[PDB]
């Protein structure tokens, strides 16, 4: 009689109401709201993108890693930890 | 030399952001898109909510705002993480909730100022008497937007408990401020 | 000099094997942790009865057979950092890779 | 009660404290941290012999009565730089009680070390935020420099070059 | 503002195409920066589009 | 600004009359709150429905002195007026 057990929809039915949370005026709201969002941090930093995507690893990171990476491994030896770095 | 009656008060640049024409101040969540009091103004006439993006978000930045610091470095990373580092989805479902949350608050909020006008009505009675037993509307609103130091409450809470007044009010607190220290924040 | 200097942080106090040995045969070291690639490195956890408290000190040896013969001949338990909790998490970790 | 300004007490101008008197609201407060971290670093180190508690004590104290001083016409660079001052040193005893811990308060056990948060830096922390919720603005011009970054949209040629040049750029084509 | 936030949130991205008439009338002295395309290069530079 | 001002009194009524528990008709524009027998804490709660309506806020010095329909319609709208600036 009963079908209903070993419920595929009603787990399914979690996955269709997600699907129906989104595709909305609600949705399409909160995007624009995070558009704005996003504009206004954008104009807000403008600084530290430069310092994160530009400055932070290859001009402030990497030189000291490879330069503490170089006397680590070379031996104590004036060419190796002076002349050829 | 030239001393204009009132002391001349120096007019600051801004440290912060004015709020947005959508909010509310009284903790409770903004509208969604539209601020509702649009429909209550004519067309045309409501392009001021667009020129509060612009000049909130492009054109009258503050330059405290725009202060490169350590702090700020930092909490770049949190933005980042914020926008594009977790999804929309994940972020739509955590404002729904937080809204709900601030929705709570408010209602919550909303009857402790109704308590304490019935605390402001019981001690301008303890003070006058028994004669004034009103309380303060406009202090309750004031206490309902967060214009009020907890130095000017306190004072006001004795000045009702001793002498009564309740239509003396206390002066209303000035925006705090974005604090600043030279390279750290 | 503990009433002169500030207090910085906790270090560790590299000590040598005769300190050791003293205040092991004293009865004032609680508990050793080898470590060292070489495990000629000690960490000293000492007890609430010694002069000072517990301290994490640092330890460097000789290679003498007779650390076994004093530790355990007095009071002092041998353990390692790695516990079966940290196993099972390296356990998890090589799953993931 | 009696600082700042004048004071009237449940008769008239009850709400006196919120006048402007021309200090930082934060002076009476700094000065009497300052003169309790004083008296209570020399009463510790006669107390116990430690030297930490009249060294970290009058030390700051007097930091602290300067920064107050300071604070005494907060419209000033001197006003700003008062507050400053004494936000670092609240912030520095936070700080210090937070990670490495009182001398004088060293005893046996190590859970019982423990540098912990206690009643002083509980006060520094409150004064620190009293800082930042009063006042704090004031020398916003003191920042790290700008990014090149920064300039990419300026109008300026002259500005954007100027930051190329000391961001050690300098000779890459602008095309403006 | 419609433009710039639709674009900040992606929805320009899978938005219908739109043509958009500027009327900017002709007093400027030769071409001493015309301000249609003053506005439009704004817009996309702002956008970064 | 060019505020509705019937727009804003035909909603003021209605909030007022929703709060209190009297039909749009009983709320006229020169009635008095007193006259609704709203008490002070009530022409309070009033005033925070109006603020949660309109998403404004209230002229706080000035709200002692919102006695009629009218007056409270009238500040409101001077407020709905002022806020786009
Ligand atoms: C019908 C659908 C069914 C579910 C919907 C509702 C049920 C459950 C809702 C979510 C769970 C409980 C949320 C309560 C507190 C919110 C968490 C938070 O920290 O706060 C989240 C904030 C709030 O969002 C943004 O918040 C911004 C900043 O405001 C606030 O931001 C912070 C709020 O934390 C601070 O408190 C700050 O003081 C305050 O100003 C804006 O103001 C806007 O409100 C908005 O843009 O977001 C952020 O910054 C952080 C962004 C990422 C955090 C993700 C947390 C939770 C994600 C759940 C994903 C699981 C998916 C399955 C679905 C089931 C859900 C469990
Ligand atoms: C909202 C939160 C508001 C703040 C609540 C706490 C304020 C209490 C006042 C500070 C205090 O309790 O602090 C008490 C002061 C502490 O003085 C400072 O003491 C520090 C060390 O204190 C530590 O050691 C002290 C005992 O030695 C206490 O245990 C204290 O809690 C703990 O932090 C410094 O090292 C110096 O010795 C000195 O500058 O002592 C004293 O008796 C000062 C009194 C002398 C009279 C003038
Ligand atoms: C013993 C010595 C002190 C030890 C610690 C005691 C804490 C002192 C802090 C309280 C000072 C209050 C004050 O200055 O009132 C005087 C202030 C001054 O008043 C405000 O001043 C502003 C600056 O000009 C503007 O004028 C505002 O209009 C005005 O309202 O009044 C207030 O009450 C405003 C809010 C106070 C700010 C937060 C209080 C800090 C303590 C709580 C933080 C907890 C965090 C713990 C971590
Ligand atoms: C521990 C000792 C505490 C001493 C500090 C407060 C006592 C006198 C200072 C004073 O008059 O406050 C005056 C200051 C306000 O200070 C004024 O504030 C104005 C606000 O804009 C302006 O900034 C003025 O420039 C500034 O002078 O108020 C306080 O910080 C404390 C007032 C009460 C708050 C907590 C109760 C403390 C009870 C103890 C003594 C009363
Ligand atoms: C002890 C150290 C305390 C550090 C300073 C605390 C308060 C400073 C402040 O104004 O917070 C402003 C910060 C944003 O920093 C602000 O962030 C701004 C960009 S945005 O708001 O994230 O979009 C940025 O423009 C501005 O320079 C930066 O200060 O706002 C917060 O959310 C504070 C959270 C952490 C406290």
């Amino acid at each position: 009689r009963a079908l209903l057990l070993l419920p595929f929809s009603a787990v399914g039915g979690a996955v269709a109401a997600w699907q129906g949370l989104f595709n909305s005026q609600r949705y399409e709201n909160f995007l624009m709201s995070e558009g704005e969002r996003i504009w206004a941090w954008r104009n807000r930093s403008e600084n530290e993108r430069w310092f994160w995507e530009v400055f932070a690893w290859d001009r402030l990171i990497f030189p000291i890693l490879v330069i503490v990476a170089w006397e680590y491994l070379v031996p104590n030896h004036l060419v190796w930890a002076v002349l050829a770095p | 030399f030239i001393s204009p009656m009132t002391p001349y008060v120096p007019e600051e640049e801004p440290t912060r952001t004015p709020p947005s024409i959508k909010d509310t101040g009284t903790l409770r969540p903004a509208s969604e898109w539209y601020p509702q009091w649009m429909q209550y103004r004519r067309r045309e006439d409501n392009y001021v909510f667009w020129q509060d993006k612009f000049m909130r978000c492009s054109t009258d930045i503050p330059w405290a705002e725009k202060r490169w610091t350590l702090f700020s470095t930092v909490w770049y990373l949190v933005q980042q993480l914020r926008f594009v580092g977790t999804p929309p989805a994940l972020r739509y479902v955590a404002f729904l909730g937080w809204r709900a949350l601030m929705f709570q608050v408010y209602a919550a909020h909303k009857a402790l100022v109704l308590w304490q006008c019935k605390l402001d009505a019981g001690l301008a009675r303890i003070g006058s008497g028994g004669a004034t037993a009103t309380f303060s509307k406009t202090m309750a609103l004031r206490r309902l937007h967060w214009r009020n130091s907890p130095l000017a409450e306190a004072l006001y809470a004795l000045n009702l408990y001793k002498t009564g007044r309740v239509h003396l009010l206390p002066p209303v607190a000035k925006p705090i401020p974005r604090p600043t220290f030279f390279w750290l924040f | 000099s503990v009433k002169t200097a500030w207090r910085t942080q906790e270090v560790l106090r590299e000590l040598s094997y005769t300190q050791l040995w003293a205040l092991v045969g004293e009865g004032h070291v609680a508990r050793v942790r080898f470590y060292g690639p070489e495990k000629n490195k000690v960490m000293a956890t000492t007890r609430a009865s010694a002069p000072g408290g517990e301290r994490l000190c640092k330890v460097v040896l000789p290679p003498d057979p007779e650390l076994l013969d004093h530790l355990v001949s007095n009071g002092v338990v041998v353990d390692t950092g790695v516990t079966e909790d940290d196993r099972l998490r390296a356990s998890l970790l090589v799953q993931m890779l | 009660g009696g600082g700042g300004g004048g004071g009237w007490w449940r008769e008239d101008d009850p709400y006196w404290p919120l006048r402007d008197w021309g200090d930082h609201p934060m002076r009476w407060w700094t000065l009497a941290f300052a003169a309790i971290m004083a008296a209570g670093g020399l009463a510790t180190s006669v107390a116990t012999g430690y030297v930490e508690p009249v060294q970290a004590g009058l030390g700051a104290g007097s930091l602290l009565a300067l920064a107050g001083a300071a604070m005494s016409d907060a419209r000033c660079v001197p006003g700003a730089l008062g507050v400053k001052l004494a936000w670092a040193v609240c912030a520095l005893i936070v700080l210090k009680e937070v990670s490495v811990g009182w001398q004088h308060k060293r005893k046996r056990r190590l859970a019982a070390s423990a540098p912990r948060l206690e009643l002083t830096g509980l006060a520094a922390a409150a004064l620190c935020a009293g800082y930042m919720l009063t006042d704090m603005s004031g020398l916003g011009e003191v920042a790290l420099p700008p990014n090149p970054g920064a300039v990419f949209k300026s109008p300026d040629v002259a500005y954007r070059a100027s930051v190329w040049q000391k961001w050690g750029y300098g000779q890459v084509q602008m095309r403006v | 503002g419609s433009l710039v936030c639709q674009i900040y949130s992606g929805l320009f991205n899978k938005q219908i195409s739109k043509n958009i008439l500027l009327v900017n009338p002709k007093t400027t002295s030769n071409n001493l920066v015309d301000y249609n395309v003053l506005l439009i290069q704004a817009l996309a530079g702002e956008t970064e589009m | 600004a060019a505020v509705d001002k019937a727009k804003v009194l035909e909603d003021v009524r209605s909030i007022i009359s929703t709060q209190l528990g009297t039909e749009l008709e009983k709320v006229a524009p020169e009635a008095k709150f007193v006259d609704l027998g709203a008490d002070s804490l009530d022409t309070v709660e009033i005033m925070m429905a109006l603020e949660e309506k309109f998403e404004i806020a209230l002229e706080e010095e000035g709200a002692e002195k919102i006695a009629t329909v009218q007056d409270a319609a009238d500040m409101i709208a001077a407020q709905i007026a002022a806020k786009g600036n």
